[PDB]
RNA sequence: GUGGGAGAGGGUGGUGGAAUUCCCGGAGUAGCGGUGAAAUGCGCAGAUACCGGGAGGAACGCCGAUGGCGAAGGCAGCCACCUGGUCCACCCGUGACGCUGAGGCGCGAAAGCGUGGGGAGCAAACCGGAUUAGAUACCCGGGUAGUCCACGCCCUAAACGAUGCGCGCUAGGUCUCUGGGUCUCCUGGGGGCCGAAGCUAACGCGUUAAGCGCGCCGCCUGGGGAGUACGGCCGCAAGGC
């Protein structure tokens, strides 16, 4: 298994039974995937700097997992597949490389 | 008028997450700022631009913008 | 990839005597577990042709221990080769 | 009949001719100009003077549709893209911004011949 | 073998923004374009300029370098997967297992060929406008093959460092990419620029030899005729050796 990183940034004007609906759907299809979640952040409503399907903002999710590595563009496909998320970015954890330190 | 990493404090250059310090290494224009104005190393160069051309993607950094004044 | 202990389970199996990492029998082990992965990569993947590169380049590499190994004890080189199913 | 008070002014300029487009707070032009637009016909359309008249009777023009501050939006280089902004100034328009929108492509086109 | 690293090395699938073209819509008039200057062209069926929405293709600004990777050809958005080569440190394992390489086999820019897709910009042929003594060209407005993808052929080049591969020796200096160190510096491994000895017809080369040596392969032996002719082999052909 590898260490990667689940980004999401979904639409930022839902309403609860709304948005946790697709936080319970990513989640779903993770665990349907073989992955393992090992920590999450939500950092929410920001400002992006560009217009993303036509709005000022968006809403964002970050998990770090572990998982099957022959999956993990499959789980990519299915996270996409869902309608009001609008980005999802998947990455290899890294080491934090520094500078000025 | 000196460099960027000049101004700054132990920070990481591959989070793609941070915004606040990474809007400080783009221009006036969205444009990724040369060594000589960053300061930086060539694997350090290097290795931000990459961690930018990612926050830029996930819409927290701009692809570009406009000149004020001119 | 190869993990270190597919690595492991080829080398602590085909060493002469405990520790021997390099000996010709674990060259030609780890040579032969390298080559199989990229041929099973290249019956896909007919247009990756620099791996291919590669791999003529590990191919003739056993050969050559190979054929050391022939020319200096016969009797452990056809262990070998039955054991790996080769040439 | 407007009344649009506060607008945008667009200053596309070529080596071949200049032109502005005035809009409104949210986009919709309202008149324009450009060299040819006054008498100017040939290459003489793409000097500055007629940079200047273009943008002066776009402002003008304005004037009669009650306007007063305006944003500068500038597209383009050939002599005279300064020019304009220079007349378009001293206009009796007051200028809030000015500022440069020039695209330019992250490289998609081959260009033409005379352009590479 | 173990540990650590850098990289546009390759192949597969996803994806992002900028720009162009087009289509729909709002608003707005008389021109836009184009050049030395023009005209053809487009525009009252409403263009150009401006704002919003969609479609589609191709290429990835800044970072970018006098940089990196690759045997060469060549390789640049981001992500993931599959995989090649390589560098250092440790000095642990085998124990000469080495080098070269006629033939063969494989790769091999661009254009070109076949079958099927795709086609935005560009653009051989071509159609026009100019210029000129004429213009069959430069310059302008169009435009088809093609460029793109898949699969299969073609095998050429200023395929250039015009410098075959390997190893050993022979002052340094300066810039640099990337490793390890007791981190001003030292020490490996790439890329450059000056220069010892030396070489060279000269230009120049000079620890990235064109120096001093050894091994092995390719090749040369006036110009034109001519990369022609004849024969053979390859190729659907073009054409190649
Ligand atoms: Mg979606
Ligand atoms: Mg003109
Ligand atoms: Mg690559
Ligand atoms: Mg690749
Ligand atoms: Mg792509
Ligand atoms: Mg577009
Ligand atoms: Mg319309
Ligand atoms: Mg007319
Ligand atoms: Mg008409
Ligand atoms: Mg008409
Ligand atoms: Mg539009
Ligand atoms: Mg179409
Ligand atoms: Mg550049
Ligand atoms: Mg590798
Ligand atoms: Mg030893
Ligand atoms: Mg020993
Ligand atoms: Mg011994
Ligand atoms: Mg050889
Ligand atoms: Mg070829
Ligand atoms: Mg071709
Ligand atoms: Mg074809
Ligand atoms: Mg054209
Ligand atoms: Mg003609
Ligand atoms: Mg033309
Ligand atoms: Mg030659
Ligand atoms: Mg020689
Ligand atoms: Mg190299
Ligand atoms: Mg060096
Ligand atoms: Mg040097
Ligand atoms: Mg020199
Ligand atoms: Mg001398
Ligand atoms: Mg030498
Ligand atoms: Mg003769
Ligand atoms: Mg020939
Ligand atoms: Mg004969
Ligand atoms: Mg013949
Ligand atoms: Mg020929």
């Amino acid at each position: 298994m590898r260490r990667y990183e689940v980004n999401i940034v979904l639409n930022p004007n839902l309403d609860q039974s709304q948005l946790a609906l697709e936080k319970e759907i990513i989640q779903r299809a993770l665990e349907n995937y073989g992955a393992r979640v090992e920590k999450v952040e939500e950092l929410g409503l920001r400002r992006l700097a560009y217009p993303i399907a036509k709005d000022p903002q968006g809403y964002f999710l970050w998990y770090q997992v572990e998982m099957p590595e022959d999956r993990v563009n499959d789980l990519a496909r299915e996270l996409r597949i869902r309608d009001n998320v609008r980005r999802v970015m998947v990455v290899k954890s890294q080491e934090p490389f520094l500078a000025n330190a | 008028k000196a460099k960027v990493k000049a101004t700054l404090g132990e920070f990481d250059l591959r989070d793609y997450r941070n915004v606040e310090v990474l809007k400080r290494f783009l221009s006036e224009t969205g444009k990724i700022l040369p060594r000589r104005r960053t300061g930086l190393s060539a694997k350090e160069q290097r290795i931000l631009a990459k961690t930018i051309k990612r926050a830029r993607i996930l819409g927290l950094l701009p692809f570009t913008e406009k000149l004020v004044r001119k | 990839p190869i993990t270190k202990e597919e690595k492991q389970k080829v080398i602590q199996e085909f060493a002469r005597f405990p520790g021997d990492t390099g000996s010709t029998e674990v060259q030609v082990a780890l040579l032969t577990l390298r080559i199989n992965r990229l041929s099973e990569h290249l019956k896909v993947h007919k247009k990756d042709h620099h791996s291919h590169r590669g791999l003529l380049m590990m191919v003739g590499q056993r050969r050559r221990l190979l054929r050391y190994l022939q020319r200096e004890d016969p009797e452990r080189y056809r262990a070998l080769i039955e054991k790996l199913g080769i040439r | 009949k407007r009344q649009v008070a506060s607008g945008r002014a667009y200053i596309h300029a070529s080596y071949n001719n200049t032109i502005v487009t005035i809009t409104d707070p949210d986009g919709n032009p309202i008149t324009w100009s450009s060299g040819g637009v006054i008498g100017y016909k040939g290459s003489r359309k793409g000097t500055p003077y007629a940079a200047q008249l273009a943008a002066l009777d776009a402002a003008k023009k304005a004037m009669a549709y009650g306007m007063q501050s305006v944003d500068v939006i500038v597209r383009g280089t050939g002599a005279g893209r300064e020019q304009a902004i220079r007349a378009l100034q001293a206009s009796g328009l007051q200028v809030k911004s000015i500022v440069d929108d020039t695209p330019v492509p992250h490289n998609g086109c081959r260009p033409k011949k005379k352009f590479r």
